[PDB]
């Protein structure tokens, strides 16, 4: 075969460009970082009418303030997930404090590039690990399985993420309010998404200062397609 | 902790076991099972240092209820007792050994006869008739190889027993809070709900 | 083929080729000598300037091992520092034992073994340097040099590098032209002259001269490092022999 | 065709990594030669310093392994230097643990056991050398004994290794046919060092100066090896023929 | 490095199969056939020598045929070498269940820990599966007799009867024919030779090419004897049955 | 050709493509300036955004009070080599009480970089770093490159188009040696250089980062509202 | 027998004000009935705004404070620079003495 | 990073044939010719020593092996191999049978532990099959007399006589003429001199011929006297005078 | 230990080795799992290639992981055994720690977890193994059905079924399984599992398995003559 360690010519990792791969086939995930909260929203994609659409799970809990949504091989995200709260949570043990969420991503991306002749591949999914600390306020980080994590006001990852991004390039302005937030995310999501955008298909989810991490119940995002459907009738 | 008994009759066995749990100078507790299920015809009673015994109890139930599952089959008392000796005769050159004394009784459900088994924490099993560890013996011995009979009932070795738990109240320094009594027969294990 | 892919497999001739092809990384390095004298040793090196960026005298290539002991080599540079740090490892466990510091042949098979070691594993690759060493043990002086293989020999005078024939060509006229010895101050100033001769192949770039020595009455049996006064007398020295 | 890269067996049942060892045994382009007086085993070896820059004291193929024990080899010199050192260490080590000095047939034994895990297990390539063993060993007398890269070894009368190898051996075969015997039949070792530089002339057919040859003498209780001046002295009595 | 020289034994074709295992039992196909035949009061075990030269020492031999405790033997086809490895550790895992439950160890559990062995080496490890196809013939006092088959796979099944090793397309037709339920040990004797003689890839189906044992309920009642033939008693089988 | 399928393996020419591959990452990695005078060592960097609604990734790491690194290439090997480094000035710091030699630190790093060059189933480090720090022997500029090959220079660049900034340090050598007492000047200076190197988009608020340490400065980060003042 | 631990004397005296606190040590390192030194500080400046004592044997207290100093430049490092909180110092502090629980520091600590 | 070959070099064909052992086996095909006997009061084993030199002492090569005090092994194919395997089956008859029981191993135990170390060698990863059978010759007191071949793959068999190496074909049916199971030890002797003329081209005499027997117990090669129990070798090296008595009734 | 990367990524960005180990899965005999309102079936096709099998000793294809929870499976039968075992263990180990038998979506998530970690550890390749899970989560009467394949990602099912001719069977039970609507008594539960298996099963011979899972570990596997009754009913069912 050759070294799965191993330098292309132009001086990248085969195997951390084959993973990009991977998770470029992957169910969509935005996330979108406002002065009032950051908004995490994911395709949920289920594979047949049959599977329960809520037993699929691509945005999780980390901490109180900090939440996370994954794109790609998502059963490469148990570990990466597992490894979070533990640190999250054993910071806490031994400082008493909050755990900063850009020194939380930097601990998931420190897994990362741990494999070779640890583990025996990288990581087949990116993260958008989204939370609130007190020195640097509200954050959004895209954690790739390259070990790179970059700060993002908003970020689109998956198979819809090239169109998505242009799309949040244009509508992006850092006077966003949360409410503004939820209905961008499911009108980018109704967007790339090939079935049709409802609230089994869609899941949303934000984390606040004041009440930290929340997943929206069906019913809530329900309320929110109906808001965004009248919004875009309008002019 | 305290006094345990045992006492296989005609066709059932029969453990008593002592409610108290005594923390130095304080009676903690006064209703202690020191009693774990390995299986639906098999019951194991145990005495000995605190926390090794119900870590011990607990560990033995979990490695039966494994292998039950494993094999959808119920080990005669006998396998089971094998088992729990070993993992004792084991303990005994360990680091720390298991510091716990057991009575196993068991309804032999493919032999349809009932077995009463006492292991020590050395390893040192014996099938008896009727059974007991630590200072329990030295008092209740004399009334069962008195009174004892292969062949007595249910009822009769639960009077046995009464009479055995009588002279335990009567001449142990230790107020051990009376007993548990648990009934091992072909229908299963159920509780003599009071004494 | 398929023979000088694999470290440590032997060709139908009966050659590790993966050795032969660490030879080349050799042969492309800068120019590196030693001269042996009647008391001691002399190392000297070319140091290419790439740039006016760089600090003069600032970025050392020589290396002692122990106090009485000078390496030098030439191709990757941190293969060598690999190999003299293993060195410094060989010699503090040898003085450690035997409380004598390292006799310079017993510190050369220290050398050769462990080289020789990175020839029997596919795991591992050939050193890319030729290593020219000595010093002044209680047997005199011994200059040595030791090539990918392991292979190493004691040596009147040594060169490795891009300017290794030119160097070779001016020791041989050396040994033929002194038979009954040289002293450690001439051998400071003839290592400087083959340096500036051996340039002629390195002719792209300007250089920087770096001698250094072990003499018994000069430095005492201990390595030291030619500075100021009399590295600019051997410099003075080489420049008038290039006209 | 990987079963040429390691030590696998090809379709007819060769190891190719153990024959092109051999081949790498000759790469120094060295003839060496072992005989046995009846006090002494002599080995000799051509000594070639073809660069005058090397110091040629520095450039030897024999060996002191033990006080007893002489190992000359054909091969290359980083594998003879491996190969000396590993036997030194176990000669030492056999010392220690069974209070007797190492006999030369059973370090040579020892030394194709390690050659033999070589040519069996992947990681490990065969060091391409021929280790000649010499000594008088207390109980078995002067004693040849030659280690091969296939873990081969045996006991000879006489011996010779390298490219001219052949050439050698059938001189010394007819010398043995003739003489009759197991051994040179010499009271002095300098007269069975004479002897083998002799049969090495006519075998080669070429001259040697003192700077041609390496000399190692093995008698009861220890083996060393002739300085230019002893080979020269030497020479020097081979002269009145 | 050394990944060059890696067959990699444990990975899937593009069809989700392990080519090892589909090599391993290609292998044990042209191995001397066995046959395992259960009856009602006991069960056979017959199998045919990979063909025997008559220099070949006869009686004091049992290269298809081993013991693993008293209640319990295998029938081998494949790797003689790859069998002795895997039945010593059956032996020893018999003896362990003994030691811990003072019970004879139960038929499966003895194959299932043998078959997981196997399953191993085609899941983990980087090296070659065991060319071994076994069948169990052993009684325990749940199931009574039993009949299994492992393969280097390390999948095993229950039979009533089975062959392994060659020609086992064609035994296990005249066997699916001529076997009923009722059927005694006796009458299993015979149709196991009578199999063989069918099977075999050579004319005369003679005694020194043949190793047989049956385990009977025949004994002191209750009890389980285990028989492995003598040669002599092979001659008289074959010669009671008219196949000589 | 053959011959790049792992670093254990040399080409018949006698080069490491493994390692000329990982050297290759560098000069797609964004550019990175280093000057020095006699008093101060300076960091300039010119930081990659991903995207507009991306940050800039941070390209200057602090090693300790008087030493610390700029990157180019693979950020996480940045991440390693400098967390490997802050460990030898702390180990230097807690058992001798010494202050690490910045000259020291460029062996380390080296002989670090060289064993993962030469044995199995490793790979090259895929990052160069520009090392600044104010030790005993005044200040120190040093380029690291994935080789193994570290070099003390008076000023350099590395990463995209730092061929530029290269040449006008080369030229500038003695104005900018001699901007002894002035952080200010010797700071500009290096902005200066890095402008060499840039094409059709040039340095905004937070896409450039500065570092600065000398005599009486502790290795400092300037970045943001607080490099404004240098555009 | 070896005896790992020794008392080095010495007290120390922590009072919080309001907008303030004082943590004051005496000078003075003894064993047994000798006067070691008249001026060894016991009472150190650990930065993040934060002072700190550790008074008993004075091995075991110079090896915590320096465990506590290095503890804090790696809080700088691994958090962005971050002001490690005088609770959040309190709490290291905890996890530090409690890693020798059955080799303890001969030391009480007042930060 | 020394061994990574931690992965089998014998793996099945497509064919189901395991090539490292067949190749093993043709290396052993190559080999010297080498035979046994079973007589009813002994066993006889035999080869030829093919000098490499005539410079060379071939008494110091031993072919024929004592592996036991009762139990003696020869090969064809590569002698190294024999060596180290002879190491091994000295070592492994005491550290797994004397040293736990007190008495040597049975001919059939041991034979079986020899098998055991040389189907290591065809599934342990980074090592090929050893290339050679062995001819394992042995009394013990409950078996009496055997012979067994031991091939690269592992298996064993036991045989009345045999041969391998590269006359085998030859020898197989020249022994199959004169065997009989009423063959007294000088008889299986004289007919293993015969069978072993036919595959030796060069000299046939006692310096070029190794032949040892498994037969009556040898107090005078035991070393002491004084257990009355202890009643020395069944294993008997004939020396070159000894072989050269028997070639004149040839 | 043996170290070898087997599962690695292609450059289309897919594990070759876990998408092989899908292809074993799709070659396994038939599985189906169906919902009822108040209990979970477990449908098994097994092959007819071989009779003269004994049955009453032959690996059973649903497997009691507690008494509350069963896993069947498709693919390799060998695999399947190492996790089987290992769910066995984590079940007692979690009644040994936690003092409450694992809930169904627990074990599925370990077993996942399993399956995961051997898609990326050196030296071993993936699980040729897809697993339906289902019982009841202790004291609660809700039931729970959820699928495991070698990749490790694992969700809950309304109704699904694995293996060869899966395609078929899961057409069948999407156009013959009303969500609004699900089995609402044990035997019409029972009913729609046997149906589906009918569209790919060949004979109603011994070639079905079904096992009934209720509430509070009732669990009762039926015996060839109980699915006849079934096979037999359906079949004069198609009289139109």
């Amino acid at each position: 075969d050759r070294g799965v360690s191993t330098f292309s010519p132009e001086g990248r990792l085969f195997q951390v460009e084959y993973s990009l791969e991977a998770i470029k086939l992957g169910s969509t995930a935005i996330g979108i970082a406002t002065k009032e909260g950051v908004v995490l929203g994911v395709e949920k994609r289920a594979t047949s009418p049959l599977l329960e659409s809520d037993s699929i799970e691509k945005i999780v809990e980390i901490d109180r303030h900090i939440g996370c949504a994954m794109s790609g091989l998502t059963a490469d995200a148990r570990s990466m997930i597992e490894h979070a709260r533990t640190a999250a949570v054993t910071h806490n043990l031994y400082y008493d404090e909050d755990i900063n969420v850009e020194s939380l991503t930097q601990s998931v991306c420190d897994l990362a590039l741990r494999f070779g002749e640890l583990m025996s591949r990288p990581f087949g999914v990116a993260l958008l690990i989204a939370g609130h600390d007190a020195d640097d306020g509200y954050q959004l980080f895209h954690a790739e399985p390259s070990g790179t994590f970059y700060r993002y006001n908003a970020k689109a990852i998956g198979s819809g993420s090239e169109g998505a991004q242009a799309e949040l390039l244009n509508e992006w302005h850092s006077s966003l309010t949360l409410k503004e937030a939820e209905l961008l995310v499911l009108k980018i999501l109704k967007q790339v998404m090939e079935e049709k955008l409802d609230e089994n298909n869609a899941q949303l989810s934000c984390i606040t200062k004041q009440d930290g991490f929340k997943i929206y119940d069906n019913e809530k995002t329900a309320e929110l397609i109906k808001e965004l459907k009248e919004k875009e009738a309008a002019e | 902790m305290d006094i345990i008994l045992g006492i296989r009759v005609q066709d059932s066995v029969i453990l008593a076991s002592s409610k108290a749990v005594t923390r130095g100078i304080s009676v903690l507790k006064d209703s202690d099972d020191k009693t774990r299920q390995l299986s639906p015809h098999t019951l194991m009673s145990f005495a000995g240092e605190a926390g090794d015994t119900v870590q011990f109890a607990e560990y033995i139930q979990a490695n039966i209820q494994l292998y039950s599952i494993r094999e959808d089959y119920e080990l005669s008392p006998q396998a089971v007792s094998s088992f729990v000796r070993q993992e004792l005769a084991k303990s005994i050159r360990s680091r720390r050994p298991y510091q716990v004394n057991v009575l196993i009784g068991g309804y032999d459900k493919k032999k349809n006869k009932p077995e009463l088994y006492q292991i020590d924490y050395l390893g040192t099993k014996v099938e008896l008739p009727y059974g007991a560890h630590g200072y329990s013996g030295f008092y209740t011995f004399s009334l069962l190889d008195h009174h004892y009979r292969p062949d007595m009932t249910t009822e009769e070795g639960l009077d046995l027993l009464k009479l055995c738990v009588q002279e335990l109240e009567k001449r142990m320094p230790m107020d051990f809070k009376g007993v548990i009594v648990k009934i091992v027969d072909k229908d299963g294990i159920r509780q003599v709900d009071d004494f | 083929t398929g023979y000088d892919l694999s470290n440590s497999v032997f060709s139908p001739d009966g050659r590790n080729f993966q050795v032969e092809y660490a030879v080349k990384a050799v042969e492309n390095g800068t120019t590196s000598i030693g001269i042996k004298c009647n008391d001691g040793v002399v190392f000297a090196v070319e140091k290419l300037i790439t740039s006016k960026l760089l600090v003069p005298q600032k970025n050392v290539k020589i290396q002692v091992v122990d106090r009485h002991i000078g390496c030098v080599y030439s191709g990757l540079i941190p293969d060598g520092r690999h190999l003299v740090n293993r060195g410094r490892e060989e010699a503090a466990s040898f003085k450690k034992l035997y409380k004598t510091p390292i006799p310079i042949p017993a510190f050369a098979d220290r050398l050769g073994q462990y080289v020789q070691a990175h020839t029997l594993y596919n795991s591992v690759r050939p050193f890319g340097v030729s290593t020219i060493f000595g010093g002044v043990d209680k047997n005199g002086a011994h200059l040595y040099m030791l090539e990918p293989s392991g292979s190493y020999w004691g040596y009147k005078g040594a060169a490795t590098g891009k300017g290794r024939q030119s160097a070779k060509a001016e020791l041989e006229k050396l040994v033929d032209h002194h038979p009954e010895g040289l002293s450690a101050r001439e051998a400071v100033k003839q290592a400087a002259k083959i340096i500036y001769l051996a340039h002629e192949d390195n002719k792209e770039k300007d250089f920087e001269l770096e001698i250094s020595w072990c003499s018994l009455s000069e430095t005492n049996g201990l390595h030291k490092f030619v500075k100021g006064d009399l590295l600019q007398e051997a410099i003075d020295f080489a420049q008038k022999e290039i006209n | 065709g990987y079963d040429r890269h390691i030590t696998i067996f090809s379709p007819e049942g060769r190891l190719y990594q153990v024959e092109y060892a051999f081949k790498a045994t000759n790469q120094t382009n060295i003839n060496s030669l072992a005989v046995r007086g009846k006090d002494c085993t002599v080995v000799i070896s051509q000594k070639k310093v073809p660069d005058k820059l090397l110091d040629p004291t520095t450039v030897s193929y024999i060996f002191c392994i033990s006080r007893t024990i002489g190992m000359v080899v054909n091969g290359p010199i980083p594998d003879a230097r491996n190969a000396a050192l590993r036997a030194k260490a176990e000669a030492a080590e056999f010392r220690y643990k069974y209070g007797y000095d190492m006999p030369c047939d059973v370090l040579a034994k020892r030394m194709a056991n390690l050659s033999q895990i070589y040519t069996q297990r992947a990681y490990m390539r065969p060091l391409g050398v021929i280790l000649t063993f010499v000594s008088v060993d207390e109980e078995l007398g002067p004693s040849i004994y030659k280690t091969d890269p296939a873990g081969y070894y045996v006991g000879y009368k006489a011996t010779a290794t390298g490219p001219k190898q052949q050439e050698i051996t059938t001189n010394l075969e007819n010398h043995f046919k003739k003489s009759k015997i197991d051994h040179i039949n010499e009271e002095s070792w300098e007269k069975v060092v004479e002897f083998a530089i002799t049969h090495m002339i006519d075998a080669l057919g070429t001259e040697f100066s003192k700077n041609d040859l390496e000399v190692g003498v093995a008698t009861k209780d220890k083996f060393f090896t002739l300085s230019a001046e002893n080979i020269e002295e030497r020479l020097v009595a081979i002269a009145e023929q | 490095g050394s990944r060059r020289y890696d067959s990699r034994t444990t990975i899937f074709s593009p069809e989700g199969r392990l080519y090892q295992v589909e090599y391993a039992l290609e292998s044990i196909s042209h191995a001397g056939t066995a046959i395992g035949i259960m009856a009602s009061d006991g069960i056979v075990l017959a199998a045919e020598r990979k063909v025997t030269s008559t220099l070949l020492e006869q009686d004091t031999s049992t290269e298809k045929l081993y013991k693993l405790n008293d209640k319990i033997a295998v029938a081998v086809a494949g790797l003689t070498a790859d069998a002795e490895i895997l039945i010593n550790t059956a032996r020893i895992h018999a003896q362990n269940y003994l030691k811990t439950y003072n019970e004879d160890i139960p038929v499966e559990i003895l194959v299932r820990r043998l078959s997981d062995i196997k399953q191993g080496y085609t899941q983990h490890g980087g090296l070659r599966p065991f060319g071994v196809s076994f069948i169990y013939a052993g009684y325990d006092d749940r199931y009574g007799y039993q009949l299994y088959t492992s393969n280097p796979s390390g999948n095993y099944t229950g039979w009533k009867a089975i062959s392994v090793g060659a020609n086992t397309s064609a035994a296990q037709t005249l066997l699916q024919m001529d076997y009923k339920d009722d059927m005694k040990v006796d009458d299993a004797i015979e149709l196991a030779l009578k199999t063989l003689s069918k099977t075999t890839d050579s004319s005369a189906l003679t005694y020194d090419r043949l190793e047989f044992a049956t385990i009977r309920k025949g004994a002191n009642d209750g009890e389980v004897y285990q028989k492995i033939f003598k040669p002599q008693e092979i001659k008289d089988i074959l010669v009671k049955t008219g196949i000589t | 050709n053959n011959y790049d399928g792992d670093t254990v393996t040399f080409s018949p020419t006698g080069r490491l493509f493994q390692v000329e591959y990982a050297l290759e990452a560098i000069k797609q990695g964004s550019v990175t300036v280093g000057l020095r005078s006699n008093t101060h060592a300076v960091l300039v960097a010119l930081k990659r955004n991903a995207d507009e609604l991306s940050s800039y990734q941070k390209k200057i790491i602090k090693c300790d009070e008087h030493m610390g690194l700029s990157l180019a290439g693979l950020a996480p090997d940045a991440r390693v080599l400098s967390n490997y480094l802050r460990q030898q000035c702390n180990y230097s710091s807690l058992v001798f009480n010494r202050k690490l030699a910045v000259e020291r630190a460029g062996h380390l790093l080296c002989d670090k970089a060289q064993k993962n060059t030469q044995s199995y189933g490793g790979r090259p480090y895929g990052v160069g770093l520009l090392i600044i720090g104010y030790d005993k022997s005044g200040a120190h500029l040093l380029e690291f490159q994935p080789s193994g090959n570290v070099t003390e220079l008076y000023g350099t660049a590395i990463g995209a188009r730092s061929q530029g900034a290269k040449t006008y340090l080369e030229r500038t050598l003695d104005t900018f040696i001699k901007i002894d007492g002035n952080p200010d000047e010797l700071i500009k200076a290096g902005v200066e250089a890095i402008s060499q190197s840039l094409r059709d988009e040039s340095l905004t608020v937070d896409n450039l980062s500065i570092a600065i340490v000398g005599k009486d400065t502790p290795f400092t980060i300037y970045d943001g509202e607080a490099v404004a003042k240098y555009i | 027998q070896f005896n790992p631990y020794g008392d080095n004397g010495g007290t120390i005296l922590g009072i919080a004000g309001e907008d303030f606190a004082v943590l004051a040590g005496d000078t003075r390192n003894i064993t047994d009935y000798s006067i070691n030194s008249r001026y060894e500080p016991k009472v150190f400046d650990c930065g993040d705004n934060i002072v700190m004592s550790a008074n008993g044997f004075a091995a075991d207290g110079d090896a915590l404070v320096k465990r506590f100093k290095n503890s804090v430049k790696w809080y700088h490092f691994d958090h962005n620079d971050k002001k490690l909180s005088i609770n959040s110092a309190a709490r290291n502090i905890q996890h530090l003495l409690y890693g020798k629980r059955f080799f303890p520091y001969y030391v009480h600590t007042i930060i | 990073m020394t061994d990574r070959y931690s992965f089998s070099l014998t793996t099945f064909s497509p064919s189901g044939k395991l090539g490292q052992i067949d190749y093993a086996l043709t290396a052993v095909k190559q080999g010297v010719t080498s035979l046994g006997i079973k007589a009813t009061n002994g066993v006889v084993i035999a080869t030829e020593k093919k000098s490499s030199s005539p410079l060379a002492m071939s008494e110091t090569l031993s072919k024929v092996s004592l592996l036991t005090p009762d139990i003696g092994a020869v090969y064809s194919g590569m002698g190294p191999d024999y060596r180290v395997l002879v190491d091994k089956s000295r070592k492994v008859a005491h550290t797994s049978y004397k040293r736990i029981y007190g008495e040597y191993p049975p001919t059939k135990l041991l034979v079986s532990e020899v098998a055991k170390i040389m189907q290591e060698a065809t599934q342990s990863g980074g090592v090929r099959p050893f290339g050679v059978s062995l001819l394992i010759a042995g009394h013990d007191e409950f078996n009496g007399f055997s012979l067994y071949q031991v091939d690269p793959s592992g298996s064993y068999f036991p045989w009345k006589a045999t041969a391998i190496g590269k006359g085998s074909v030859a020898a197989k049916t020249f022994l199959e003429k004169r065997w009989n199971d009423e063959l007294e030890l000088e008889d299986a002797i004289h007919i293993a001199l015969l069978t072993l003329k036919e595959s030796v081209e060069g000299e046939f005499n006692g310096d070029t011929i190794e032949l040892a027997i498994i037969g009556d117990e040898n107090p005078d090669l035991l070393g002491y006297t004084g257990i009355p129990t202890d009643k020395g070798p069944r294993f008997r090296k004939l020396t070159s005078q000894e072989i050269n008595d028997r070639l004149e009734a040839l | 230990g043996y170290d070898r990367a087997l599962s690695i990524f292609s450059p289309d960005g897919h594990i070759f080795q876990v998408e092989y180990a899908l292809e074993a899965v799709k070659r396994g005999t038939c599985a189906v799992g169906v919902k009822g309102k108040n209990c979970v079936v477990l449908g098994c096709e097994r092959r007819s290639t071989l009779k003269l099998q004994d049955t009453r000793i032959t690996p059973s294809k649903v497997s009691k992981i507690d008494s509350h929870v069963v896993l069947s499976f498709s693919g390799l039968n060998a695999d399947s055994r190492i996790l089987i075992e290992k769910a066995r263990v984590e079940a007692q180990s979690h009644r040994l720690t936690l003092e409450d038998p694992v809930t169904v979506e627990y074990l599925t998530r370990y077993v996942a977890g399993v399956q995961q970690r051997y898609t990326q550890s050196g030296g071993v390749r993936p699980f040729g193994v897809s697993t339906l899970i289902a019982g009841f989560d202790p004291r609660d009467d809700e039931p729970k059905l959820y699928q495991t394949e070698p990749s490790g990602i694992y969700s809950s099912w309304s109704a699904q079924t694995i293996g060869r001719n899966s395609k078929t069977v899961r057409e069948f039970l999407e156009k013959n399984y009303d969500r609004k609507e699900p089995p609402a008594t044990v035997e019409e539960c029972v009913k729609l599992t046997v149906r589906s298996l009918l569209e790919v099963v060949q004979t109603g011979a011994k070639n079905i398995e079904i096992t009934v899972v209720k509430p509070d570990s009732d669990i009762v596997a039926l015996s060839s003559e109980e699915i006849n009754q079934y096979v037999t009913q359906i079949e004069q069912e198609k009289q139109e």
